[PDB]
RNA sequence: UUGACGAUCAUAGAGCGUUGGAACCACCUGAUCCCUUCCCGAACUCAGAAGUGAAACGACGCAUCGCCGAUGGUAGUGUGGGGUCUCCCCAUGUGAGAGUAGGUCAUCGUCAAGCU
RNA sequence: CUCAACGGAUAAAAGGUACUCCGGGGAUAACAGGCUGAUACCGCCCAAGAGUUCAUAUCGACGGCGGUGUUUGGCACCUC
RNA sequence: UCCUAAAGAGUAACGGAGGAGUACGAAGGUGCGCUCAGACCGGUCGGAAAUCGGUCGCAGAGUAUAAAGGCAAAAGCGCG
RNA sequence: ACCAAACCGAUGCAAACUCCGAAUACCCAGAAGUGAGCAUGGGAGACACACGGCGGGUGCUAACGUCCGUCGUGAAAAGGGAAACAACCCAGACCGCCAGCUAAGGUCCCAAAGUUGUGGUUAAGUGGUAAACGAUGUGGGAAGGCUUAGACAGCUA
């Protein structure tokens, strides 16, 4: 899925999720947009169902952008290992969402059919997402 | 594969701000290379420790081109 | 002038500054009232423990 | 066009967020060429009004601090990233003679028929708007028509084609640069 | 009209344009003689102007790049209390960064030397 | 001088015990309890599709939100 | 040596990343001189790239040895 | 029809990335008021820590898990509050009293004190446990859309 080519280093910390986001909050492609209105971090297989939702409810045109990317490897113990023997492996990468920032955008379409689009491309995403417009 | 090994802290640091007053040995800076050159009346040693020579006031002021930080001591 | 000043919280679970700042002032428990010369300095002290006092003219 | 303002003497953190919910109110400033600048409370109600308008970001604005009357052109918009409504404004006062700077909407008015769009397969992907302007005050430009109907599938529309009317300069051509404006594709 | 040595380190920079000689300065002539080149009078040095201001250097203009940069708002945060408590809110003290209005083709000192 | 076990026990040192023994410990494990649910087991949300046609008679890929403490665990608070 | 380490010092984990158990009689002293990598265009058999010439550079090179902090009185390079 | 440096424009992100950059904490100096530093000696005890708040590592941002930084309480502190509840709020017990005013918490009856006054809201026993999600539950606030030229419903083709 979406992951870096070469990464400098190959575990990181966990850190925090703080703050609201005012950089990523504005429509700058798109004419319809899908941002996301509660805090939460996404797991980068959920991007590729909520990206195959949309390439089929449109099938004829519009184009598809996705703003934010995964960066952030996270780990995870194998079963019946106790615990403090170094840190596991890396299994998925993770993007981080703070509210206000805009996931999804389309332009092409009309505004009905990218509403009820955007509708099934929230179905598959544990945050609650809402729709905006280009000003 | 495993890897701890750390060093021992050498305790770097500033001593002697402002306002202080010095004598002739005070060392003013360990210092790790020349955050801090060597102003009037200072000495600048070998790992580039500064020292004074003089007596009087530490003083920190920023000089000249390349905007380079300048520790002089101030006979006042 | 002077002001007059009413302790009237306890000193016991506070931190080690403000106990302090009472203790600068000259209270000694709660309800002792004192009165203290009005300079930039007493009412500096006054400032940091408003909550534990009772500035009442 | 018009809104009607205050004085708002009271500045900081704690007295702008009680404007915000006791009262309804929203900060702005009104600093200019000639004078000072000068801070204002406007409501949330109003400028819903003129936020919704189209060509309103664009076009000189009347307002009425006290019954203060001065023309004003509005460029900023702090607004609220969570959910979504106005933060303080941050307008203009307008002189007879200083030059102007601001952003102004594109149309695209006629796409409907394209000869890259009836001919063969044709997509019309719109990247810029709000191109901004380099004006002289008394003549507005509200808007710029932009007519993708006539050639090509596979051309793009640079920012030398379409025309500024009246004696009106882009900002963009006065750098040393030329952004493309839209495009005609073949769809996938 | 210049020349030396500083003060201050971009609001003093870069770019473009204009402009100055026989006082200064620079290029210039020749290396015989000092002296020099891991080869070369290029650089270094010596005896020297003619010749020239082209180059260089200084001055004078342009905000085109750069660089400084308000006010208001916003982020964060010390103490006291809250709440739906992996996050925020209230009272109170504090308050950026980014961006906007705009600015900037520097300002001085010591002598010799040009009204001086 | 490398017990480099780097403040270095001596010039000079490997193993077994289900035949075992003394002094202690829930400062510490195996059984049951306890807190926790990753794993489990029971659901529920979108619905691509197949079910000849027809998404919901029956199933339902891609993914999300829970409940029970039932087993594989995590920790070491109780009892040597 | 860096990070965890909370803008003074210090500060743990079978926490995340790397290195040493040496070299040098000049790789030291001192006087005198001098600047990088790269980009590009021209140039015999090299030829994406050797040497030479040129413009642009504005440390992106270098530092005996890991990384961090530095370096135009250059702490980098050459000669007596 | 390949792709694809490099360069221009818009656009996001780093504990081991910085052109920048606070609050606090530290140092040294100045004074006013209020109330205990240095040095040398004698005697020890301690070197199994616990929870809670605010910053963090690890863990599954799971555990009354575990290793740190800092303040508080237990240990070594009774009394009142949370039904019972070391460590959470309040407050620190020299002794006597059949005396008065208060703090957190409260005022129908067990159970000491308001069946107090005023303005609204909820019918579910919510109060007196919970998630995506669903819905003509209701109260308020701005919106618009159409309409005595006959709208919406309804019965009429």
């Amino acid at each position: 899925m979406l992951q870096p080519k070469r990464t400098k280093f190959r575990k990181q910390m966990t850190g925090h999720n703080r703050g609201l986001a005012h950089r990523g909050s504005k429509v700058s492609f798109g004419e319809y947009a899908l941002k996301a209105t509660s805090r939460g971090r996404l797991t980068a297989r959920q991007i590729e169902s909520a990206r195959r939702a949309l390439t089929r409810h449109v099938k004829r045109g519009g184009k598809i952008w996705i703003r934010v990317f995964p960066d952030k490897p996270v780990t995870k113990k194998p079963l019946e290992v106790r615990m403090g023997k170094g840190k596991g492996g890396v299994e998925y990468w993770v993007a981080q969402i703070q509210p206000g920032k805009v996931l999804y955008e389309i332009e092409g379409v009309s505004e009905e059919l990218a509403r009820e689009a955007f509708a099934l491309a929230a179905a598959k995403l544990p945050l609650a997402t809402s729709f905006v417009k280009r000003t | 594969t495993r890897n701890g090994r750390d060093s021992e802290s050498k305790r770097l640091g500033v001593k002697l701000f402002g306002g202080q007053a010095v004598k002739a040995g005070n060392i003013l800076v360990r210092l790790r290379g020349t955050k801090f050159h060597a102003g009037y009346g200072v000495g600048l040693g070998k790992d580039h420790t500064l020292f004074a020579k003089v007596d009087g006031v530490v003083k920190f002021e920023t000089k000249g081109a390349f905007g380079r930080k300048y520790v002089s001591i101030v006979a006042a | 002038a002077t002001v007059k000043v009413t302790l009237v919280k306890s000193l016991n679970g506070r931190l080690a500054n403000h106990k302090a700042c009472v203790k600068g002032l000259g209270l000694r428990r709660i309800n002792h009232t004192v009165e203290v010369q009005d300079t930039p300095e007493n009412r500096g002290m006054i400032n940091k423990a408003y909550y534990l006092l009772r500035v009442e003219g | 066009f018009i809104v009607n303002a205050q004085v708002r003497s009271d500045l900081g953190k704690g007295a702008s967020r009680r404007l915000r919910r006791n009262a309804g109110l929203v900060p702005a400033v009104v600093y200019g060429g000639d004078k000072e600048p000068q801070s204002v409370t406007l409501e949330l109600r109003e400028i819903a009004k003129l936020l919704e308008n189209e060509a309103a970001f664009s076009h000189v604005i009347a307002l009425n601090v006290g019954g203060v009357k001065e023309t004003v052109l509005i460029k900023a918009l702090q607004r609220h990233p969570a959910k979504g409504f106005v933060m303080h404004a941050d307008f203009l006062r307008v002189v007879a003679d200083h030059k102007l700077t601001a952003h102004v909407p594109l149309h695209f008015i006629n796409e409907e028929v394209a000869v890259g769009v009836k001919q063969a397969g044709g997509e019309i992907s719109h990247t810029i708007s709000e191109v901004e302007v380099s004006c002289l005050p008394k003549d507005l430009p509200e808007f710029i028509e932009v007519d993708m109907a006539k050639v090509e599938l596979g051309q793009i529309v640079h920012l030398s084609d379409l025309k500024a009317p009246k004696g009106v300069e882009l900002v963009q051509l006065a750098h040393g640069n030329d952004l493309a404006v839209a495009n005609i594709h073949a769809s996938r």
